[PDB]
């Protein structure tokens, strides 16, 4: 069986706020930049 | 302990092959259609074919096996498979619609006519006919094998079905000899465009339906069916009423009203 | 003679937005006139309207793709 | 309508099977006489390069991109005509 | 043929903790990783695929 | 036990909590989109390049929003979640195929991603119309993996309405009638049927596009016979019912969030809230053509569709006063979730309203394709559909996680999003009865002023989407675990505590026929 | 044209862009009253300390707010299709235009008498004489006879475009394949403004359209000189 | 001129024993024909070949009532 309560009901770890930070900059930061970056990438092409 | 008639279904991992087929096969048709290459398809394609094989046959195992599909479930499978085939329904009228708009309203590059300009239609009472018994007659003797599973005879639904089974690649035969012997093409304007993609789409639920009578005939063969739970059964019939009824609706819209 | 023509006028036949129809008819109406006097021995000035008419509602492309399908032998509709 | 026929009693598995034979296989039966006579080859009309037929915007992803996936050389013309 | 459902009954109901997906025996192990790897293989395989299309070949 | 779990779940739960993941990510695409979308328009002249580039954006940045982050939330997330506690039901129907609903949208995003990243884009709309959509306008495999991405996202709606439907009427309590469901189980069902049957036509329109793209089809080709109006009527047929797609769920959560925060048991008039939420659902499958107004249909049939599309307002209306009638004796709780429902209510009504501007064919034969159709949908769906998610996600938060957020926050959050929006929307009314046509690039000089102060207010709501990240952290980084709620009696998806267990309901509900 | 902080529609240039005006200023009073009425509404069910938590009933409150925007509804739309109609009426125009939507220009071609046509392309910025409008200006302008009744019949060459020119209250869509009708009719003589109204590429929001307004003696001139 | 006319010969739209629209469409083209022509100033001759046929397929008494109710103003047909 599976670990249940508050913090075990995600597929992300929230044992530390820190390394959660990080989790989740990177999650919610690569989704706001992959736009800009596609862009980037069809000016770069011609 | 649950104390509540409902399916608690074991984690699978068929949702997630079944999903990454997908993205095989529409990457592969971009591939193909695109980058010539059929790699990518042929992959997505026999990942499908694995992900629908073992999916069905854990229904299978969860149903006649262990015993999971109470009334409750088997209520909730009906309701499923009539919600399933009502899109089935809406996904060909919008063939239909396309049709109905073309043929209505011909436009000057077809000569302002209905078939075009030198678009010589098959004869609705020559194949396109018989294609119509063969389905009409194999709705007949699959409701014969679902009497003879209710009323317990065993060789009696096996015949039927086996016939039901044979009407149905009859008719893809026929349709494929038709599609080679067509004198117009897929790429003949509207007129080809709307019988191709229509007849095409209703072929290939066809070959599905078929394909799910013929499992059902084999489920049959290892007495997976009592004469009262037999879904699967019951479900297969259907789809293949409904195959039945949009060929009606192609024949008299398509082949007869549009030559 | 009877002429005097400005634009071509309303039509009840084709009386909404999509004039495709009306261009086309007027179009075929001029070429059917124009080969049933210049077959059976009379003038084409009969078909004079017709040609007036689709002269100033279908596009310059239109009546050019249909008169090179027409010397083609190509033009889907019948005249 | 009703048919013009009777039964209704109890439509069970031995009247759904005397349908099938008695009704359904024969009308089968007499569709496959009457087409597999009014068959035969019909004459190919003669080839016009008509714009709104033979289209190609893209060439299809398989064979010279030019013949349709059940091109029949016997009756379907390509963009320039028929065959050898 | 002769009904071998209950043989089946017993196969499938036996305590062994296996998901339904694998209690068949050592066949569903195989079938599950060919299907797998294939999915998994061929999804690396379409993302090379979109690197490649992403770029112009003049 | 990460895999089984994550990747093999067949449990509503976690489901849901996938869907809501996903839908937040999709969120800050959309987001990015939008940013780019303004700087573009920010000031005079061109910043990015001509329209292709710009129309890429415009067109990504509404796929995105709407099937990626709206559908997936309200539906997938708030949906597989709350349905089956509101019934007490162990879990979906189909628990396996709910999972394959999930697993079909990030391949449905990456063809969308992918889309982008070949060729020259799709710069076609979201409405992606031949022949500017065909293969010679849009050559390549752009339009194609666009075409794509929308029939995985299809299958995915489809088989999870099947889901939701045979759920919610197979799986309740024997004594509870259908009669006898909260409001917003009774918008999913509703929202399920719509989906049913209009995504099979979207497709069915879509699989006739890639034909003529790449078997020589002439569907919507005139050199064929074909014609590009068959297109948009297949399109809006499933066009329509998708914006009624997009809000009811919506509708459902607000019912739910006004009576919760008015203190009250229960919403005011509830069968005609049924009434009304059944009724917009029929409406809406019979007004699509108000969406080619301008393409020359016949005056009849025009007279038709604008007289139809304002019967909706009818219905709608009903529901906005039993919202107020709601509010009406109660002992109000000014909590974030309250305000969002508060907004949603005044905003969404506005942006209703000028949708009915819209339905006159006449007045839009000059409003259409201007930013006054831009200004509508904004402000059903960027206030409308989005402040009902964000009051729904403040609102439950606590019962999904088991940790409450910070309040004040919470407030400072809606207060900032509030401005930005409106600052960004409320001008482009303006914009858009002074003629400025919509996926433009650039605009003609006398359009600055409203186009400037637009992109500025898009800069606003960047701010409150950033600081709603940093709330979400906040609040998991704390730790402050939730003990008791408030109103448990008619809110049956609180009772097993935050979060629920795993499994709940194993031993169903005891309700009495009497 | 539009002017720098325009609120509204711009001055109406036919009568029927005029009675549209007057119709939209008949919509929008309804939109502001029902809206500021929700608004008020809403402060005042936020504002008291009473309280009446016990069911209420419905059946009698739902007649009144289920007729009232019945009427409301009927009061938009009696106006609403007087006005449609009324662009529907059969006029009988003096001149026929046609006019062509292609990637990125429009064409145009006056066929009732001589054969004339010409392209009308957008004027670079960079080539802008003084005083001259930014993505407004065109080199060859749609030349017309004022207050006159003209058949517009819009089409295309290629994508889908829009032809429109919202002083006269004017937007057909141009599609291939098909001939739309419209008609225009200007009450004084100017410079009529107009943008592509129809996504159709890279292009799209630098192919502008500029009618000419003269008397019908100049038109004729005009026409002969363009031959 | 391009005529010696025996009799009007087999028509490929009326193939069938029903002959009646055959009599029926000849009439109304001759009609139509000789109205376009004594309009736009021309020379009926064109529409001979019309006059010949349905005068050979159609009864007398056809005919003369179609006659009588043309001067009438009660020919429900379009000319
Ligand atoms: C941000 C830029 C503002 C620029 C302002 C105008 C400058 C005028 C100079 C100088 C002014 C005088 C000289 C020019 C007169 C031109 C008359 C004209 O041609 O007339 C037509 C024009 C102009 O209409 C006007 O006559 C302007 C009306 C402005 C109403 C504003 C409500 C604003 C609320 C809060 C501030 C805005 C943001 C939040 C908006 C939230 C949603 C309303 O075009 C419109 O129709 C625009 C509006 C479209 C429809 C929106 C409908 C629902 C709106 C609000 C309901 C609020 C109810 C509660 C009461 C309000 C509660 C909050
Ligand atoms: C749901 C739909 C949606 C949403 C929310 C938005 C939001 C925004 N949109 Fe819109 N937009 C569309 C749908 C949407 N849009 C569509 C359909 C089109 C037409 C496309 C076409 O023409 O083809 C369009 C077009 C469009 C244009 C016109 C382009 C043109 O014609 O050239 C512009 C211009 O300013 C614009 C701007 C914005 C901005 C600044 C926002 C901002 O308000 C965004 C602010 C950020 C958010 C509101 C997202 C917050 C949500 C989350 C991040 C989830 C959080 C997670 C949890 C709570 C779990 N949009
Ligand atoms: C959440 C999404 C959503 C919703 C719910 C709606 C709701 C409505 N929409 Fe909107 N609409 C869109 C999303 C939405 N729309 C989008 C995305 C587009 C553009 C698509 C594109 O081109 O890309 C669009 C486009 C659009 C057009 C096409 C305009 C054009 O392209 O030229 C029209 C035409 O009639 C229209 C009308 C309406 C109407 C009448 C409603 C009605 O349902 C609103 C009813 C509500 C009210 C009226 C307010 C509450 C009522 C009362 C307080 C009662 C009293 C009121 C009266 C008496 C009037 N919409
Ligand atoms: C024997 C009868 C049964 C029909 C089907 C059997 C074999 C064909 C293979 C797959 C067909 C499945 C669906 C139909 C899709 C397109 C129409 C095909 C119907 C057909 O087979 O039409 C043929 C064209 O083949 C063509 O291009 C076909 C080219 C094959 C490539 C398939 C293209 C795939 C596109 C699929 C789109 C998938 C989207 C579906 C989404 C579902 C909902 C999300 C007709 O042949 P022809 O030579 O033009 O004329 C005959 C002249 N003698
Ligand atoms: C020109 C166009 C061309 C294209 C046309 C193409 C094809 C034509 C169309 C159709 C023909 C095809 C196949 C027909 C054959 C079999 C279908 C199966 C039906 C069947 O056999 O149904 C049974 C009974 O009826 C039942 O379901 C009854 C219960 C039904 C439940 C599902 C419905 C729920 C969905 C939404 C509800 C709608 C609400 C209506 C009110 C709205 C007001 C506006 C099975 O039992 P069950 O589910 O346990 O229900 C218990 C109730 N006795
Ligand atoms: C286009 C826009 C349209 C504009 C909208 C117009 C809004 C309508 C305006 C007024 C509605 C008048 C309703 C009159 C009801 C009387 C209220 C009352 O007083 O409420 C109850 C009645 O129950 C009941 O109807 C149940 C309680 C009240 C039922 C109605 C209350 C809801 C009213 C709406 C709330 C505001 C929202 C308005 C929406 C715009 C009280 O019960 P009793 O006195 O028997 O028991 C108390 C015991 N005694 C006997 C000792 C006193
Ligand atoms: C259905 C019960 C409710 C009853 C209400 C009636 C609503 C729809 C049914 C009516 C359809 C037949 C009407 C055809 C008669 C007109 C002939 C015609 O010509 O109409 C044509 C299109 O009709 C077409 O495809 C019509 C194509 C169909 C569009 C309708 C969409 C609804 C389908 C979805 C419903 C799902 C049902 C499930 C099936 C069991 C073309 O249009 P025109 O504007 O003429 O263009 C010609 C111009 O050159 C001149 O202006
Ligand atoms: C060349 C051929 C390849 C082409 C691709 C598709 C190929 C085959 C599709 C054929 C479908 C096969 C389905 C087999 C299902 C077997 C499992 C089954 O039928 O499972 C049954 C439940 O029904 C169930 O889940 C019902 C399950 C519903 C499945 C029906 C769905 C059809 C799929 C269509 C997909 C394509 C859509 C169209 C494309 C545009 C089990 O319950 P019972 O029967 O009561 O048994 C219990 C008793 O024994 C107790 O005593
Ligand atoms: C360009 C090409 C695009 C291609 C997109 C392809 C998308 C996916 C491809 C791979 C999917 C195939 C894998 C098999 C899916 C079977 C689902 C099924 O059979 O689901 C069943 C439920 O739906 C029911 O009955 C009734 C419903 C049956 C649905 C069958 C699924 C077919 C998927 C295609 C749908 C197309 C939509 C049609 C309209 C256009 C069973 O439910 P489970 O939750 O499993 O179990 C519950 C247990 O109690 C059973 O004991
Ligand atoms: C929603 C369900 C629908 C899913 C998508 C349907 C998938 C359809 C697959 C079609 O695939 C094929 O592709 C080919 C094209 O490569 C063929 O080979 C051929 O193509 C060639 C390659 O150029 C030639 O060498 C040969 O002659 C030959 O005909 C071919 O037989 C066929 O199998
Ligand atoms: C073997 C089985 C009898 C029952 C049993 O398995 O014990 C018999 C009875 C009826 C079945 C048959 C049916 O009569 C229908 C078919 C008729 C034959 O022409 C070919 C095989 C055929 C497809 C079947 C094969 C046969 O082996 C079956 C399966
Ligand atoms: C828009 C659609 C045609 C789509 C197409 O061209 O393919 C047509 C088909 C049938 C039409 C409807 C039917 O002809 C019946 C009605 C006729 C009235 O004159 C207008 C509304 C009316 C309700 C029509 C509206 C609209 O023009 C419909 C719905
Ligand atoms: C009859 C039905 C359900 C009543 C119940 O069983 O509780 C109720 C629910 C909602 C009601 C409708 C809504 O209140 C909206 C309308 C209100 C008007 O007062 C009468 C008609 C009106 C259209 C109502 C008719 C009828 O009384 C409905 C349809
Ligand atoms: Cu031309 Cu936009
Ligand atoms: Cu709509
Ligand atoms: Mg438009
Ligand atoms: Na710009």
């Amino acid at each position: 069986h599976y670990e249940e309560g508050p913090g075990k009901n995600i597929p992300f770890s929230v044992e530390n706020k820190w390394r959660l930070l990080a989790m989740m900059t990177l999650f919610f930061g690569s989704g706001f930049a992959a736009p800009f970056f596609i862009v980037r990438h069809q000016l770069l092409k011609k | 302990h649950q104390t509540h008639a409902y399916h608690m279904v074991n984690p699978s991992p068929w949702p997630l092959t079944g999903a990454l087929s997908a993205l095989l096969m529409t990457s592969g048709l971009t591939m193909w259609f695109h980058f010539n290459s059929m790699t990518l398809l042929m992959i997505g394609l026999t990942t499908n074919m694995l992900t629908m094989y073992q999916w069905w046959r854990d229904v299978i195992r969860e149903s006649t096996f262990q015993g999971h599909h109470t009334p409750a479930v088997q209520k909730g499978l009906r309701y499923g498979m009539i919600l399933f085939i009502i899109s089935e329904v809406l996904f060909f009228t919008g063939f239909f619609w396309a049709f109905y708009h073309s043929s209505l309203a011909p436009t000057p590059e077809l000569g302002g006519c209905w078939p075009p300009t030198g678009i010589h239609p098959l004869n609705p009472l020559e194949v396109p006919l018989l294609n119509t018994s063969v389905l009409l007659a194999s709705g007949v003797s699959i409701t014969w094998a679902h009497h003879s599973l209710m009323e317990g005879d065993r060789k009696h639904m096996l015949q039927a079905l086996f016939i039901t089974i044979t009407l149905g690649v009859y008719f893809t035969l026929l349709q494929a000899s038709e599609y080679y012997e067509a004198p117009f093409t897929i790429s003949d304007g509207v007129y080809g465009s709307t019988f191709f993609v229509a007849t095409g789409f209703h072929g290939l639920h066809v070959i599905i339906g078929s394909t799910f009578l013929i499992v059902c005939f084999f489920r049959q063969l290892k007495f997976h069916f009592t004469s009262n739970h037999h879904f699967g059964f019951e479900a297969a019939a259907w789809y293949w009423h409904f195959v039945d009824v949009v060929w009606l609706f192609l024949y008299v819209s398509i082949y007869w009203w549009g030559s | 003679k009877i002429k005097n023509y400005q634009t071509a006028p309303f039509d009840s036949r084709f009386p909404n937005q999509n004039q495709t129809r009306n261009c086309w008819q007027n179009y075929l109406d001029f070429h059917r006139c124009e080969k049933a006097m210049t077959a059976k021995g009379g003038d084409v000035s009969v078909c004079e309207w017709y040609r007036r008419v689709y002269k100033s509602l279908c596009p310059i492309s239109w009546v050019s793709t249909w008169d090179d399908r027409r010397a083609e032998g190509t033009f889907p509709g019948k005249i | 309508a009703s048919a013009a026929k009777g039964d209704h009693g109890g439509t069970g598995a031995r009247t759904w099977r005397f349908l099938t034979f008695g009704l359904a296989l024969p009308s089968v039966a007499l569709c496959t006489l009457n087409s597999w006579l009014h068959s035969g080859h019909r004459e190919r009309p003669a080839f016009i390069p008509y714009h709104h037929l033979r289209i190609r915007t893209k060439p299809f992803s398989w064979g010279d991109g030019n013949h349709t996936f059940f091109h029949n050389p016997r009756v379907n013309p390509l963009p320039t005509g028929y065959e050898k | 043929f002769e009904n071998r459902v209950a043989e089946k009954q017993k196969l499938f109901q036996e305590d062994n903790g296996l998901p339904v997906h694998l209690k068949g025996g050592a066949t569903d192990n195989i079938l599950y990783r060919v299907t797998m790897t294939l999915c998994l293989g061929g999804t690396l395989y379409s993302l090379y695929c979109l690197g490649w299309a992403s770029f112009p070949h003049k | 036990m990460f895999i089984n779990r994550w990747l093999f779940s067949t449990n509503h739960k976690d489901i849901g909590t996938l869907y809501l993941l996903f839908g937040a990510w999709a969120g800050m695409v959309g987001t990015a989109l939008s940013l780019l979308i303004r700087a573009e328009l920010g000031q005079p002249g061109t910043l990015l390049g001509d329209d292709q580039i710009y129309n890429v954006v415009v067109t990504a940045h509404a796929f995105v929003m709407i099937f990626f982050m709206v559908m997936p939330i309200m539906i997938g997330g708030f949906g597989n979640w709350l349905v089956p506690l509101m019934i007490g039901a162990p879990d979906m129907a189909f628990p396996r195929m709910n999972n394959m609903s999930f697993w079909l949208l990030p391949p449905s995003f990456l063809l969308l991603l992918a889309s982008s990243m070949v060729e020259a884009g799709a710069g076609t709309g979201w409405t992606v119309y031949p022949p500017l959509a065909g293969n010679l306008a849009h050559a390549g495999a752009s339009v194609d993996l666009t075409i794509f991405s929308l029939h995985l996202a299809g299958v995915s709606s489809i088989l999870g309405a099947i889901n939701f439907i045979t759920t919610i009427i197979n799986m309740k309590p024997p004594a509870m009638s259908q009669y006898q469901t909260p409001l917003f189980v009774w918008s999913v069902m509703i929202t399920a049927v719509l989906l049913l049957l209009s995504l099979p036509v979207l497709a069915a329109g879509i699989t006739m596009l890639l034909t003529d793209r790449n078997l020589n089809t002439t569907f919507f080709d005139p050199a064929g016979g074909g014609d590009p109006i068959l297109y948009q009527h297949l399109f809006w047929f499933f066009g329509h019912p998708e914006v009624y797609i997009l809000i009811l769920p919506g509708f459902g959560m607000i019912s739910h969030i006004v009576t919760y925060y008015s203190g009250k048991k229960e919403p005011f008039g509830y069968m005609g809230m049924v009434w009304a939420m059944m009724s917009i659902g029929f409406l809406g499958f019979i007004v699509w053509a108000h969406h080619m107004f301008t393409v020359g249909m016949d005056v009849d049939t025009r007279a038709y569709f604008t007289s139809a599309t304002m019967i909706i307002a009818i219905p709608t209306g009903v529901k906005v006063f039993s919202w107020l009638a709601t509010l009406h004796g109660g002992n109000i709780k000014w909590s974030p979730a309250m305000m969002w429902a508060l907004g949603f209510i005044f905003l969404f009504t506005v942006g209703g309203l000028t949708g009915i501007v819209l339905a006159n064919s006449s007045l839009d034969i000059v409003l259409h394709d201007t930013y006054y159709v831009v200004a509508h949908f904004h402000y059903v769906l960027s206030m409308g559909a989005v402040f009902a998610i964000m009051g729904g996600f403040v609102h439950w938060f606590p019962l999904f996680s088991g940790y409450t957020l910070n309040d004040t926050w919470a407030k400072i959050h809606f207060a900032i999003m509030f401005v930005g929006v409106n600052m960004t929307f409320f001008p482009q009314h303006f914009l858009g009865l002074s003629g400025m046509p919509r996926r433009y690039s650039d605009y003609p000089d006398a359009y600055t002023m409203w186009n400037t102060i637009s992109s500025m207010g898009s800069f606003i709501s960047l701010t409150a989407v950033m600081l709603m990240v940093f709330i979400i952290w906040e609040a998991f980084a704390s730790k402050r675990e939730v003990l008791t709620v408030d109103l448990t009696t008619t809110n049956l998806e609180w009772l097993n505590g935050c979060p629920p267990p795993y499994h709940t309901f194993e031993e169903p509900t005891y309700v009495n026929l009497k | 044209m539009a002017y720098p902080m325009q609120l509204g529609f711009q001055d109406a240039t036919s009568p029927i862009m005029e009675e549209l005006l007057h119709f939209h200023d008949h919509t929008l009073m309804i939109v502001f009253l029902i809206s500021s009425l929700v608004l008020y509404i809403i402060s005042l069910m936020l504002t008291t300390k009473l309280t009446h938590t016990s069911t209420m009933d419905a059946q009698e409150v739902e007649t009144i707010w289920t007729i009232l925007p019945a009427i409301i509804l009927i009061l938009i739309a009696l106006p609403s299709l007087r006005i449609l109609y009324m662009m529907d009426e059969i006029n009988n125009p003096s001149l026929t235009v046609k006019t062509m939507g292609h990637q990125w220009y429009w064409s145009y071609e006056y066929t009732d008498y001589e054969d004339l046509s010409f392209d009308s392309y957008m004027i670079p910025t960079s080539e802008l004489k003084p005083g001259e409008l930014r993505l407004l200006e065109v080199d060859n302008r749609v030349v017309l006879p004022m207050e006159m009744t003209i058949r517009m019949l819009v089409s295309s060459e290629d994508v889908l475009h829009s032809w429109a020119v919202p002083s006269l209250g004017l937007k057909t869509d141009a599609i291939p394949g098909r001939l739309n009708q419209t008609t225009l009719m200007s009450s004084r003589p100017g410079l009529y403004y107009g943008q592509c109204s129809e996504i159709c590429g890279s292009n799209h929001s630098f192919m502008p359209i500029v009618l000419e307004l003269v008397p019908l003696k100049y038109f004729e001139k005009w026409s002969a000189s363009m031959l």
